[PDB]
């Protein structure tokens, strides 16, 4: 079950 | 009795093309599952064990729409990178992140996993506490100040304790006898005669899984790293694995040597010599 | 920064004159990703040539394996040929048997 990222690097 | 699940993902940039090429691929105890490559015809998650083909048309929609999120994310990222590093338009840039959890044979979390890389290097990575930073480049203090203003660790911690493990546990059940299998290594010792005097000893270890595993040898002994070569462990290209150690030694003592393998699909450590 | 491929070329079952088998060309242990990766007998390239997905390791570092049919003999050489941006030069490996 794929992470979704939070903030950008 | 212990089990993982990764996701490896990639981003990459090079100097004329429009948009990177972005793939993820997804791991479930070290073999692959599932996949998304942004360069195929109409990208989308794949199953890539039998086992996955169980999940119905909304698993396979929400992952790949997921995986378009992402893609967008690292396209961001790899910009926004080039900039903190003064990197002019025109070269070739990876970005690369390594995924979640670990689990102990009681089946829960004994770690969380989150770690970035950029141009191979790391970058950037979420502690074991799931809370503080590690970003060692002057260039990554400007995410690490970010992430920790917008509290970004307790995003990716949420994941990591809840979905990272809850999924694993349904994935475990549903693929219960294609990844509850170890194939134990078939040794044996080969030899080849070398410049005079000398010999060279080989011992193979054939058709294992999973790839680790040790090869030593013994002098009658306790010990052999005095000209022992080996070889790093190489896929067979069907599921398993082989790995040779070798050992130089007197033509007619070589009776009195012992090689050894440790594999963890043995009831106990395989013992051989050359068998004339 | 690059980092320079290793390779390893060997037989998938144990060799056999006259008895079809699988050559592998194993690299590892590189970076960028971008590489060129050709099989040969006899010098020449071997048309079919089948190359597993872009994969890398938990050091990050990229990894394949190629692989095709053939059928060792006493008098063939098998080789493989990889070229990367860490070497200013291919790399040559030679299929030795044991």
């Amino acid at each position: 079950k794929a992470l979704y990222n939070f903030a950008t690097m | 009795g212990p089990h993982s699940m990764r996701y490896f993902e990639t981003a990459v940039s090079r100097p004329g093309l429009e948009e990177p090429r972005y793939i993820s691929v997804g791991y479930v105890d070290n073999k692959e599952f599932v996949r998304f490559d942004s360069d195929a015809e109409n990208p989308r998650y794949e199953p890539r064990a039998p086992w996955m083909e169980q999940e119905g048309p909304e698993y396979w929609e929400r992952e790949t729409q997921k995986a378009k999120g992402q893609e967008q994310w690292f396209r961001v990222s790899l910009r926004n990178l080039l900039g903190y590093y003064n990197q002019s338009a025109g070269g070739s840039h990876t970005l690369q992140q390594m995924s979640g959890c670990d689990l102990g044979s009681d089946w829960r979390l004994l770690r969380g996993y989150l770690q970035f890389a950029y141009e191979g290097r790391d970058y950037i990575a979420l502690n074991e506490d799931l809370k503080t930073w590690t970003a060692a480049d002057m260039a990554a203090q400007i995410t690490r100040r970010k992430w920790e203003q917008s509290g970004a660790a307790e995003h990716y911690k949420a994941y990591l304790e809840g979905e990272c493990v809850e999924w694993l546990h349904r994935y475990l059940k549903n693929g219960n006898a294609t990844l509850l299998r170890t194939d134990s290594p078939k040794a044996h010792v080969t030899h080849h005669p070398r410049s005079k005097g000398e010999v060279t000893l080989r011992c193979w270890a054939l058709g294992f899984y999973p790839a680790d595993i040790t090869l030593t040898w013994q002098l009658n002994g306790e010990e052999l790293t005095q000209d022992m070569e080996l070889v790093e462990t190489r896929p067979a290209g069907d599921g398993t694995f082989q790995k040779w150690a070798s050992v130089v030694v007197p033509l007619g003592k070589e009776q009195n040597y012992t090689c050894r393998v440790y594999h963890e699909g043995l009831p106990e450590p395989l013992t051989l010599r050359w068998e004339p | 920064i690059q980092k320079t491929p290793q390779i390893q070329v060997y037989s998938r079952h144990p060799p056999e004159n006259g008895k079809p088998n699988i050559l592998n060309c194993y690299v590892t242990q590189f970076h960028p990703p971008h590489i060129e990766i050709q099989m040969l007998k006899n010098g020449k390239k071997i048309p079919k040539v089948e190359m597993s997905d872009m994969s890398f390791s938990k050091d990050w570092s990229f990894y394949i394996l190629a692989h095709t049919e053939f059928t060792p003999t006493e008098t063939d050489t098998y080789a493989c040929r990889v070229k990367h941006d860490s070497m200013a030069e291919p790399k040559t490996v030679y299929w030795d048997r044991d």
